[PDB]
């Protein structure tokens, strides 16, 4: 498995805490508005987003070369100071 | 001051307050020590700290009190060799030990701030044995207005579960303490696993009270996260492979000898949570090397 | 014979020979209730002895007292039973069931002949909690010139491993008792993994005491064989999926402190009962067979 992606999609983050992690639209899109009374007591989830672990990639292709997913670390101890990772 | 007196201070600093570790009462000792020379020349005064650190080390088996020892011995001498008198540089060193005692008192509350974040509301938290750092981690868990529950193990052959779990009552949370063989048993409603450690070694993984190793297989087959707290100056230089390459003055306190401590592979860790930040098992071998200066 | 009678013949059966399991005091004491039942009918019989076995399997709990009360019903009953006279067909089901208790006495010394080829020479073997059947697999391999080492867990509460041990000590082997939560950490001297049984399932799973799930777990990641020693009238009627859908009769005896606990067919190698040596997916049809 393969990702291409540049260098700006990096960020100071851990996944810790999921809620607004996802983004929810309106369940317009799933099911029509002309079902009726059926749109009554039926719960309708719409999210957009989701996450994959690091076990399942294989290599990271940037705008420098190739790299292992464990060498993203590195990465960002040398973009962001430690101090601002908290706004 | 000879050995007696060593010995008598470091029992006699444990005694007097039970809420510190052995680390703690090491370095203090070996401060006190540093206070009480007479010496003249450098190398004498090295020698002499090396066979106290040596004593020190015969009368508790612990991991934490050599690798202490050692960070103290090469943290107290950054620049100490410049002028031509001994008593400016005995004096920079006891100021460079007092900022380094000092500094080490700070880990506890930033593990926590760092750690409570990840407990969800409504939760199962499965523990191992008696630590006072996962105390303080649910202490400043539950100061956020949060609700879960908790599970314990007897943690056989002192019975430290219960200290934990009394300690756990008088904070009106959720406690209940099952047996040492039910572990996979209980595993199911389980939702996440939180540990001590008693040192970090090389590779990532970690050694800690017998036990640790059959949780972590069983949540590594259900698929559940394991996280772990330590702390600075419990990071050894060692690359064990299998159980028996431990040291043996570790296992044995001073099969059926009952081993002590055992040892976890990096494999079986999610994430680690250090006053340096939160590291993936990955990073540890890059954060010690730069430790050890 | 009454329902106290019934108990004080059960325990008092129990208590004569220790060397003796549950599921063959309440063959015997179900025996003796029919050759003690009056009446002209064989409805009121069936109505009184389904009746003994409610009250026996009340008294104890246990998994193997209820599958050999069904065994004995059906067996005794497999027969022609027509004829006129109530008489007749109640000698023909005593003399059915006198040849059942002969038959279920000889299992043990053929599991132990089956089984006792699988052990090399100088092997170290890791066993949990007490069971007559695998010391007798030991003593008869031991008796065929050959040398191994075992290991055993103190098994708490009751701490039954020190009496095994204790067992073990008259057979001059070399035994050592380890913690109960040093299992994964004695794995890697291990060769492979001998337990007991205390009721077979549909699926092929086993229920046995607490603390066996860890160890096939420990024993998988590690790719060591495990072997299973069961028998045959304790073959039960059960699809448990997870731990919870086990029944609460059998979890909690007569803090949470359950008895038993059931371990999937994935993690199980080889089966040694008295209908031979069969593989997991060979009990799933064996069982239908059995209860005609």
């Amino acid at each position: 498995l393969i990702v291409c992606a540049p260098m700006f999609k990096l960020s100071p983050q851990f996944p810790n805490e999921e809620d607004s992690f996802h983004k929810f639209v309106a369940p317009e899109e799933v099911l029509p508005f002309t079902e009726g009374d059926i749109l009554e007591k039926v719960s309708v989830h719409c999210p957009v987003f989701d996450y994959v672990p690091p076990e399942l990639i294989t290599l990271f292709i940037s705008n420098i070369g190739g790299n292992a997913p464990s060498y993203i670390y590195r990465l960002m101890s040398e973009l962001y100071h430690p101090d601002d990772h908290v706004l | 001051m000879d050995d007696k007196e060593l010995i008598e201070y470091f029992k006699s600093q444990m005694k007097e307050d039970p809420d510190m570790a052995s680390a703690v009462a090491a370095i203090r000792t070996l401060l006190e020590f540093l206070k009480r020379d007479k010496g003249e020349t450098i190398q004498g005064l090295r020698a002499n700290l090396t066979s106290a650190i040596e004593t020190l080390c015969g009368v508790d088996s612990s991991v934490a009190v050599s690798s202490g020892g050692e960070l103290f011995l090469r943290f107290i001498s950054l620049a100490s060799l410049e002028y031509s008198d001994y008593s400016k540089c005995k004096k920079i060193m006891i100021e460079r030990g007092e900022l380094f005692l000092r500094r080490i008192s700070l880990s506890r509350n930033k593990i926590a701030d760092l750690c409570h974040t990840f407990i969800k509301d409504g939760a199962t938290i499965l523990t191992h044995a008696y630590s006072r750092v996962v105390l303080r981690v649910l202490e400043a868990a539950v100061a956020a207005k949060k609700r879960f529950s908790v599970y314990v193990t007897e943690s056989q052959p002192d019975l430290s579960g219960k200290k934990m779990a009394k300690a756990l009552c008088h904070l009106n949370v959720p406690v209940t303490v099952v047996l040492d063989a039910a572990v996979g048993y209980i595993m199911e409603k389980a939702d996440l696993v939180i540990v001590g450690a008693e040192g970090v070694v090389e590779n990532g993984g970690i050694i800690n009270k017998i036990g640790t190793n059959q949780m972590a297989v069983c949540a590594k087959a259900q698929n559940k996260p394991f996280y772990v707290v330590a702390e600075s100056f419990k990071f050894v230089r060692l690359f064990p492979l299998n159980q028996q390459d431990v040291p043996d003055k570790f296992k044995y306190k001073a099969k059926e000898e009952h081993p002590w401590v055992d040892y976890t592979a990096p494999s079986l860790i999610t994430l680690l949570f250090t006053d340096l930040g939160v590291l993936t098992p990955s990073a540890v071998s890059d954060e010690l090397i730069k430790l050890y200066l």
